[PDB]
RNA sequence: AGGUGGGGAGUUUGGGGGCGGCACAUCUGUUAAACGAUAAGCAGAUGUCCUAAGGGGGGCUCAUG
């Protein structure tokens, strides 16, 4: 009712909903074509999906990820 | 010196064009009836009307350069030259100019049954007010010659292109009609030109929303015979239809807020 | 060279006619618009302006 | 008295230019110039067309401002006005579009260089020994100060400065002439 | 003959963005087109408010017999 609510899964390789989020980001970039630059920030409780979602978006492990909040 | 610069600024092409100036040139055979017709036409063209000093011996079909020279020296886009020959009785010529070059030529002749403005009942008429137009018959849009005549008449009498009109400004209307329909390939029937003043009869039958429209003819009454015709090339037509060029998921919402769709 | 030489490229492009604006590092990769940007990674004049 | 008007073929209206089109069949039998009823038939047809156009025209929105006479460029609130739509008929133009511009060398140099265009701050430059702004150009500027001042400590040098300024103006005119051929 | 030709070698890689701005009453050398009138510029003691445009407003008509 107030947010897009894109379903996502934080698997590094077998991610779910990655295509939808990629399309959403592409649309956002298309809206901001005149900006030529944009960044996306993550907000949430520790160990939820932040580092894992970033890594699966990159398709490889970049940020250290483990079953630990920090 | 700034006075000349102001005129030159208007001479140069403008993104938004003002009312097309009209120059009237009396020909070598400017009949008294022709002079009266010219005066009547000027009455419906003021204040953007210019008349030449005296007679002229210019033939638009046999001499195109003089018209271009006059248009360039007077900065007038519309040109009218009335000239009647023995064969072409009461002939009147109308010419358009694009970039000071000839755009098209059309010969229009008025039958002897024409009635002058003074002959009709006297009524109020304000100069500079944009009149209404009505075109009758499919030939106006389904024929090249009639389409050109309609376009010329509109450009001559459409006046300004303001987007706001006063209710009281609708003083009179011009009725554009043709002398009946014709079959394909038949001679073009003469174009009937009439001017009717508007009368606001009360809305008794029409409640309050709309009054009963009434008309009173004031003239001039003219039947336009069709003679020699000239048309511009397709490139000139395309040039004359250029635009000043003045957005996916981009829209200016109310209050000027720039909104978009996520999809 | 011959093509690798920047003189040949400048002659072909015609920039030699306006070589006064030759920016330090004018090459096919990272032209002036990029060389100047990168140079910023390499404000204390202590001037006394008249704030009138 | 009745205002009702209708035709078999729907009427085409051009509210942007106060014009309308009626493709209905024309009665050649009565439109003949020799007929007397011709004038009455034309009058009736024109009245019907004008009634239809007015009925369609009045359906447009109307502005109602809350201002007063005010300045010469204002509008009276009392005068109700109909907001006509954008024009629909593509009338031919009278002159071409002057999209052509000056290709002077300065524009190309600015595009190549990083020199941003000047902001045109103002004419009020500042000078010394006078206690006044003494704007650069526009009224008794510093350009003529060198000639006005009565001490040229360094053959008449006062005229040399004017000659140099005139030569610079001539060079600017020559550059204008050269760029005019672009 | 033409071409790739730091793959190879010698070398450096200094010590900087805005600027031009005047119009009429004048006389002098050129211009002067040469029976001349004397114009369409150059630089000059010369000012002056025309606020580097005279824009509006209210009035006058003029070389020459
Ligand atoms: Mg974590």
């Amino acid at each position: 009712k107030e947010r897009p609510t894109l379903a996502f899964h934080a698997s590094i390789t077998n991610s779910f909903g990655k295509g939808s989020l990629i399309q959403l980001l592409r649309q956002f970039s298309q809206l901001h074509t005149d900006r030529k630059q944009i960044s996306v920030g993550f907000i949430g409780y520790p160990n939820t999906g932040k580092s894992s979602i970033i890594n699966t978006l990159r398709k490889k492990k970049v940020c250290q990820v483990a079953p630990i909040p920090g | 010196n700034a006075r000349a610069k102001r005129a030159l600024v208007k001479r140069e092409a403008k993104l938004v064009e003002n009312v097309k100036q009209a120059l009237f040139i009396p020909g070598q055979s400017c009949n008294k009836n022709l002079h009266d017709i010219m005066v009547d036409l000027s009455a419906l063209k003021k204040p953007d009307m210019k008349r030449f000093n005296r007679k002229n011996d210019i033939h638009p079909f046999e001499d195109m350069s003089p018209l271009e020279f006059f248009s360039e020296k007077n900065d007038c886009s519309l040109m009218v030259l009335m000239t009647s020959s023995k064969k072409r009785k009461n002939n009147m010529t109308f010419i358009r100019t694009f970039g000071y070059k000839i755009y098209d030529m059309i010969e229009l002749m008025v039958a002897d049954n024409f009635k002058l403005l003074s002959d009709f009942k006297k009524l109020t008429f304000t100069v500079g007010l944009k009149p209404m137009f009505t075109f009758q018959g499919a030939a106006f849009d389904t024929h090249p010659v009639y389409k050109q005549i309609k376009s010329l008449f509109l450009d001559f009498f459409r006046g300004e292109s303001t987007d706001l009109q006063d209710v009281a400004g609708l003083q009179h209307v011009i009725s554009m009609t043709i002398q009946g329909d014709f079959q394909d390939g038949e001679p073009l029937p003469n174009v009937l030109f009439r001017v009717y003043k508007l009368k606001s009869y009360k809305s008794d039958q029409g409640g309050k929303r709309l009054p009963r429209i009434e008309l009173v003819e004031i003239g001039p009454r003219l039947d336009f015979k069709i003679g020699r015709i000239h048309t511009p090339s397709p490139d000139m037509v395309t040039e004359a239809h250029k635009k000043p060029k003045q957005k996916k998921n981009v829209e200016l919402d109310i209050m000027g807020d720039k909104l978009g769709r996520i999809h | 060279g011959t093509g690798k030489k920047e003189k040949s490229r400048r002659i072909r492009e015609g920039d030699t006619k306006d070589g006064n604006l030759r920016v330090k590092g004018e090459n096919f990769y990272r032209d002036s618009k990029r060389v100047k940007f990168l140079n910023m990674y390499t404000f204390q004049d202590s001037t006394i302006p008249d704030a009138r | 008295l009745p205002v009702t008007v209708e035709k078999p073929i729907p009427v085409v209206y051009d509210l942007g230019n106060l014009a309308a089109f009626d493709s209905n069949v024309l009665d050649k039998n009565d439109l003949d110039s020799s007929n007397a009823r011709r004038e009455e038939k034309i009058k009736s047809l024109t009245r019907d067309n004008v009634q239809l156009l007015i009925n369609q025209l009045l359906s447009l929105p109307m502005k109602t401002t809350t201002e007063s006479v005010g300045g010469t460029g204002g509008q009276s609130s009392v005068m109700t006005l109909l907001q006509l739509p954008d024009p629909t008929t593509d009338l031919p133009r009278e002159k071409p579009l002057p999209k052509a511009k000056a290709m002077t060398k300065w524009e190309k140099f600015a595009a190549k260089k990083g020199i941003k265009p000047k902001e045109r701050a103002g004419k009020m430059i500042y000078d010394e020994a006078s206690g006044e702004w003494v704007p650069k150009w526009g009224y008794k500027g510093a350009n003529k100060k060198l000639d006005d001042q009565w001490l040229v400590e360094v053959i008449d040098p006062r005229t040399l400065n004017r000659a140099e300024r005139k030569r610079l103006v001539k060079k600017n005119e020559k550059q204008q002439r050269r760029n005019m051929k672009n």
